């Protein structure tokens, strides 16, 4: 069944409405409802806390401080502690401080604003170069990485280009929002949430209430979304409602408001990238020299793994033979920043894209020629390296770009924008082409593995589980694919069941694109134990070779009889044979030294390129996406559609951060955008006009489930075309190096277009 | 004080105790699980429903709509738009063919919207599902589903519904408010709920004394007077963008940009203007195109320029007991236009909402009507700027010269829409742009072809 264009497993259930999240599913009479009380500083010292209108507030069945939390209070994804419930001090406006436990999710809501708290404020680090002059920071100091000599280099380039600009953060907004559900049963609890990585809400659940592992299960069936953003935000919820659970005996709910989901919960790191890029006469890099300022928030969260990989990707697509990064994880008074579909790569990426298109407008050469001058070498003495010294020997990017710029109609386009360029002044057309080299596996490397189990029912069918979760990528639907695919059936015949850590234990959080990648493995190879027991039975049975009996369509095949499946798993029943089987997958090669940044930390690397066109009102900076074209390598796709559809929609997404998507904090340190009427997701006439993606379809050099390629995240950094298009219709207004900040707002545009013009 | 609605095919009656209460929550109150909440805030579309009545079927936000509302209509929720005996909606088959959806939590409000414009015959698929937030699929899946879609018949389970029908106060005649609202003057008036709900669902605020204004017909009604146009206080801002097409295709193209699809059938331009909001766009078109408002006390009728009714931030022109009956906008208004900016197109609030409209003694100018939207406290015309307009000649240095003036007329707000900074260049950049579009320049950037 792999490489057909199957539909998603959950697709007429989502059509239907009958598709449940966590907020849909039934539960008991008494089941109570929490929402958090939250800080109104930025940074403070709780010298009173009066929460006696909180209990007499109607329906509000209890109420819970830190001080009211037996055993644990950390919810942090780091080593390094964060507590559920303030303890004491306020570390941003947002933080909760206390939980009320009600009988309705209205009347809790209403009962967590009705607190009385008296703080005594601190200076807050709201700023970088505040975080940066305090010394607020994380790690204790910036991680540095140096391959050969930038300084040297720089001193004898022949053409050189320094620069810096920002990168806002950004907003996950998945549709259903932050969610959770504790069930006491019997000394332990069951909980069920919309998270990304179930095995750590077990960890942390268990903690919280003082049990052992084994005392609480997991489930979690489909998200509405996670895009990172439920890798560890959901740890708070579900701590509260077990913590609240435990407590009054009965079932609790939580669920964040929209309001609260955006106030409370982290988001993707903003970056300031300063750049110092150099090249030769001939247009060869010479050496580029990058320091990276991310804002990180509170609380460490998952910022060390993110602005490791900023830096892995600091490379972009091209080959420097002297590259240096300087790495400042910055502490801010602000939300703890987390995991989002590229974590970190994009913005370690953007700001090697930024430099090059730099370096490209400084010396008068076209950008497309310079990049392609300077991708990794094709494959087939020495293969190139990284700068943290991975070998380099699977790279397209020279033959795909090649392959995209004559379909997208690159050379006539471009000189055909020129002409009505000066034929307009009050418009402006841009066009550029972006490349994505993206790295595939964690950089933590004990967390790349996967576990499945897989059972055949007597009447033939069969019940699916692994370790990844659903959260729209179509995984189900692949792993049910590559599941038929082994066993030789019809994937009708595979049933997919939800998420379970007492089914599959010490699982790692769906992240790094690896979900499909190594659950895929994990699946076969329980698929594969099945179907060797089958067919030894058939052998012994029939007088042959185990080697010898086709599986394939639903049929059975040995000693030139040929029997349905049901038939041969009966008999094997009969025969009494076990129909279960674990799978388990560990990825191979990966061995990297984090401090010293050199080693193989990655399987390895997806490529693909875009050709974005935007218009920009030179007047008041409004703007909008003409034309895309894509041509991404998605491997031996496990599925045609599903990843066509990855790739659409992280396009749109990763075009949306760098465009209207933008966050704002006030003089305080409130969230200003906390809601959908101030932060402003793509909308559907955002779309690309005239939307082209076409895959490249090339078996994977690396044994990975069917030659295939994790097309979960490398996509997102596609959207970096459309920043660059959008720099691109600038720099046709004048002269001047336009300077266009990310996100490029009709605001931030009409800032680059008039640097461009020159007018002060 | 029950209520009758038709549910999906099935009459239903409710006792309605508390008349605040969004249908989404009832919905989701009695198990009809289908329907999401997204952000119950308007934005995102994931709760749209549909409802019919007489005027015909529209989508709508299910979280601003309150019980009280859909009292005698006819309500279509996802688990009611495939068939009786099971057949899937054209819409719903397609998007599962053309991979709509993902991780399928905004697909319910998605096929609500497509199923109704389905329903309606409508294919103008950007503005009818600009309300529907997708974070998924990037959009194009969608437009192939609907376009494969609209191939085919209408679901006609769905058109069974329009033989249907044929505390809180609910009024029927304009009179009959009248009298009401003059013996409750503290009273919380809702017509399209849009605003009002938000109290609710986000200020989490009670309100007592309540009255519904969307049951009166002669309140919500266009009539021609011998000298321009009588729109009532409760006419909806897609019917009134509906009715503009003609006379004002300059309003109409502003309308195109107000809220959602699912947000304008609902709302109404009476509680636009008694709103009185700066980053309302309602009034500073109409100010533009010199329309008079019309307030009503019991018996009692007062009239006067709209402009004259926003007197200060959050203050109006309303006395107690008195209410927003109507608006007059005269016939033609051929040099109006209409420029919103935002940080997106669709779904947007404005920062700076520009509406010029000059009239021209050939190549001078008579009359500057600019008025402009989230330059001030409230929305008010350019004085200076106007004043030194009158006599000029029309080109692009004149009105380049009277720029500065326009920082006289208003000292904008910085905030996470626009620094003051931008917000005053953009009332700026609005000027040039009414000259070099009325001058046959290309200017808007929507309009350009791919
Ligand atoms: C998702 C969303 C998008 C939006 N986008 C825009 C936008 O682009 N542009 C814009 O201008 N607005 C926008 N709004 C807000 C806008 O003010 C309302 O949506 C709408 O225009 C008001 O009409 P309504 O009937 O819903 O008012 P309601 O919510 O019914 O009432 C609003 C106020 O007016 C009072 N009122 C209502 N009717 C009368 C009357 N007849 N007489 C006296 N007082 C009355 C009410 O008591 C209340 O105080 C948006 C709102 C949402 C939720
Ligand atoms: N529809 C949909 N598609 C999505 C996402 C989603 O939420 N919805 N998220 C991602 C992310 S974000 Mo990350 O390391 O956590 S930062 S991993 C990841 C991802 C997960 O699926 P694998 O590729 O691992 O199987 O695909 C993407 N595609
Ligand atoms: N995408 C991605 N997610 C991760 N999550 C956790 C961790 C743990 O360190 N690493 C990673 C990572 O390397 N990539
Ligand atoms: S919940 Fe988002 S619009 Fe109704
Ligand atoms: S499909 Fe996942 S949000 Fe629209
Ligand atoms: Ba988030």
């Amino acid at each position: 069944s792999v490489g057909k264009p199957l539909p998603h497993d959950s697709a007429r259930a989502h059509v239907t409405g009958q598709a449940r999240y966590l907020d849909d599913l039934p539960c008991p009479a008494n089941t109570l409802h929490l929402a958090f009380g939250l800080s109104t500083e930025a940074s403070a010292a709780i010298t009173g806390l009066d929460l006696e209108p909180v209990r007499e507030s109607p329906g509000v069945i209890a109420v819970f401080t830190a001080a009211d939390l037996p055993h644990d209070n950390d919810a942090s994804p780091a080593p390094s502690p964060e507590p559920v419930l303030a303890t004491g001090e306020v570390h941003f406006v947002g933080q909760p401080i206390f939980l009320v436990a009600a009988t309705s999710h209205r009347a809790a809501r209403i009962a967590a604003r009705k607190a009385r708290i008296t703080y005594a404020p601190r200076p807050a680090i709201l700023t970088l170069d505040q975080a940066l002059a305090a010394d607020s920071r994380f790690e204790g100091g910036p991680v540095i990485w140096a391959r050969g000599d930038v300084e040297t280099a720089l001193a004898g380039a022949a053409h050189l280009a320094e620069g810096c600009f920002e990168i806002g953060g950004q907003e996950h907004f998945y549709l259903e929002g932050q969610a959770a559900l504790a069930l006491p049963a019997e000394g332990g609890v069951v909980i069920h949430c919309s998270s990304q990585h179930p095995s750590e809400i077990q960890h942390k659940v268990a903690h919280a209430l003082g049990l052992a592992f084994h005392d609480v299960r997991v489930e979690m069936r489909r998200m509405g979304g996670g895009f990172g953003g439920k890798e560890s935000q959901g740890n708070h919820l579900a701590i509260a409602c077990a913590v609240a659970a435990r407590a009054t005996g009965r079932p609790c709910k939580m669920r964040y408001d929209r309001d609260d989901d955006m106030v409370i919960t982290g988001k993707r790191h903003d970056f300031r990238i300063r750049y110092r890029i150099g090249a030769d006469a001939s247009g060869k890099l010479l050496g580029a020299d990058f320091v990276h300022l991310a804002r990180c928030g509170w609380s460490a969260d998952l910022s060390l793994p993110v602005c490791d990989r900023a830096m892995l990707h600091a490379d972009g697509s091209y080959f420097v033979p002297a590259l240096r990064i300087e790495s400042h994880r910055l502490r801010t008074n602000t939300q703890s920043n987390t995991a989002f579909r590229g974590f970190g790569g994009p913005q370690g990426a953007l700001g090697m894209e930024r430099a090059i298109e730099h370096l490209a407008r400084g010396m008068g050469r076209d950008p497309a020629e310079l990049r392609a001058l300077n991708f990794y070498d094709p494959p087939e003495k020495k293969t190139q390296t990284t700068h943290y010294g991975q070998e380099v020997a699977d790279c397209v990017l020279g033959e795909l770009v090649t392959r995209l710029q004559k379909s997208a109609n690159f050379t006539t386009r471009r000189a055909e924008i020129a002409a009505w360029n000066s034929t307009n002044r009050t418009l402006a057309r841009g066009i550029a082409l972006s490349p994505v080299k993206f790295g595939i596996s964690f950089t933590l490397t004990h967390l790349n593995q996967a576990g499945a189990l897989v059972q055949i029912y007597t009447d033939g069918s069969v019940a699916l589980n692994h370790g990844g979760t659903e959260m729209g990528q179509g995984l189900h639907a692949k792993m049910v694919q590559v599941a038929a695919a082994v066993l030789g059936i019809d994937p009708v015949q595979v049933r997919i069941t939800a998420t379970d850590t007492s089914k599959v234990p010490n699982t790692s959080a769906t992240a790094a694109s690896s979900g499909a990648d190594m659950n895929g493995m994990a699946v076969k190879d329980a698929c594969e134990t099945l179907r060797g027991r089958l067919a030894g039975f058939v052998a012994a049975r029939e007088g042959c070779a185990a080697r010898d009996v086709i599986f394939d369509a639903g049929q059975v095949q040995a000693s030139g009889k040929s029997w349905r499946f049901a038939e041969i798993v009966a008999a094997a029943y009969m025969a009494r044979i076990s129909l279960s089987a674990t799978g388990f997958y560990a990825t191979p090669k990966l061995s990297w030294d984090r401090l010293r940044g050199q080693g193989r930390p990655f399987l390895y690397f997806a490529y693909g390129a875009a050709i974005t066109e935007v218009v920009i009102d030179r007047l008041t900076g409004e703007n909008r996406i003409l034309r895309t074209d894509i041509l991404h390598d998605a491997g031996a796709s496990l599925n045609p559609a599903l990843d066509i559809g990855q790739i659409e929609g992280a396009y749109v997404q990763g075009a949306g951060w760098l465009t209207t998507e933008e966050l704002v904090w006030d003089h305080c340190g409130r969230l200003m955008t906390h809601a959908p009427s101030t932060y402003k997701i793509p909308a559907f006439s955002d779309r690309p006009r005239i939307f082209n993606v076409a895959l490249w379809d090339q078996p994977n050099r690396e044994e990975t489930i069917f030659r295939s390629k994790a097309v979960g995240e490398p996509p997102f950094l596609l959207g970096i075309s459309a920043f660059l298009a959008l720099h691109d219709a600038c720099a046709a207004c004048g002269p001047h190096w336009p300077d266009l900040q990310a996100p490029a707002t009709p605001e931030a545009v009409l800032a680059a277009v008039r640097r461009a013009e020159g007018r002060a | 004080m029950e209520i009758a609605f038709l549910l999906n095919g099935e009459t239903r009656r409710v006792r309605i105790e508390d008349p605040t209460q969004s249908l989404l929550e009832w919905l989701r109150a009695e198990g009809l699980t289908g329907t999401k909440e997204g952000c119950n805030e308007g934005d995102c579309g994931a709760c749209t429903v549909m409802i019919r009545d007489a005027a015909g079927s529209r989508a709508v936000n299910a979280c601003l709509m309150m019980l009280p509302q859909i009292a005698g209509k006819a309500l279509r929720t996802i688990e009611g738009i495939a068939a009786p005996d099971g057949r899937l909606h054209p819409v719903q088959q397609a998007m599962i063919d053309h991979h709509g959806s993902q991780c399928g939590f905004c697909t319910p409000g998605f096929i609500v919207s497509m199923a109704a414009a389905h329903d309606r015959d409508r294919k103008d698929y950007d503005d009818l599902l600009a309300g529907n937030l997708c974070r998924c699929t990037g959009y194009a899946p969608i437009l192939r589903a609907a376009e494969a879609a609209a191939g085919e018949p209408p679901a006609d389970w769905l058109q069974a519904d329009a033989a249907f029908t044929l505390p809180a106060f609910l009024p029927e005649t304009s009179d009959a408010l009248a009298d009401w609202y003059l013996a409750h003057p503290e009273a919380t008036l809702i017509a399209g709920g849009t605003d009002v709900s938000l109290w609710v669902t986000k200020a989490l605020r009670d309100l007592p004394e309540v009255a519904f204004l969307s049951h009166c017909k002669d309140l919500a009604q266009i009539r021609e007077t011998p000298d321009g146009y009588g729109i009532g206080a409760g006419v909806t801002i897609a019917a009134l963008r509906a009715f503009a097409e003609g006379p004002h295709p300059a309003l109409a193209g502003l309308l195109r940009r107000f809220a959602s699809e699912q947000v304008r059938q609902v709302a109404t331009i009476g509680g636009n203007i008694a709103n009185g909001s700066p980053i309302g766009d309602g009034p500073p078109a109409l100010i533009a195109m010199g329309a008079s408002l019309t307030l009503r006390r019991g018996q009692e009728r007062r009239r006067m320029p709209l402009e004259d009714f926003f007197l200060e931030y959050r203050k109006q022109d309303r006395r107690p007991g008195e209410f927003v009956e109507s608006v007059t906008l005269p016939k033609s208004a051929p040099g109006l236009r209409c420029y919103k900016l935002s940080k997106r197109f669709d779904q947007d609030i404005s920062a700076v909402c520009g509406c010029l409209n000059l009239t021209l003694k050939g190549s001078k100018i008579e009359t500057a009507r600019i008025a402009f939207g989230g330059m001030a406290g409230v929305p008010k015309r350019a004085a200076a700027f106007e004043a030194a307009l009158i006599g000029q000649d029309f080109r692009e240095d004149t009105i380049a010269a009277a720029l500065p003036l326009l920082a006289q007329d208003f000292t904008p707000l910085s905030d996470m829409r626009a620094s003051a900074a931008y917000r005053m260049n953009a009332a700026q950049a609005m000027a040039l742009r009414y000259v070099r579009e009325l001058s046959g320049e290309a200017v808007a950037v929507l309009e350009v072809m791919p």
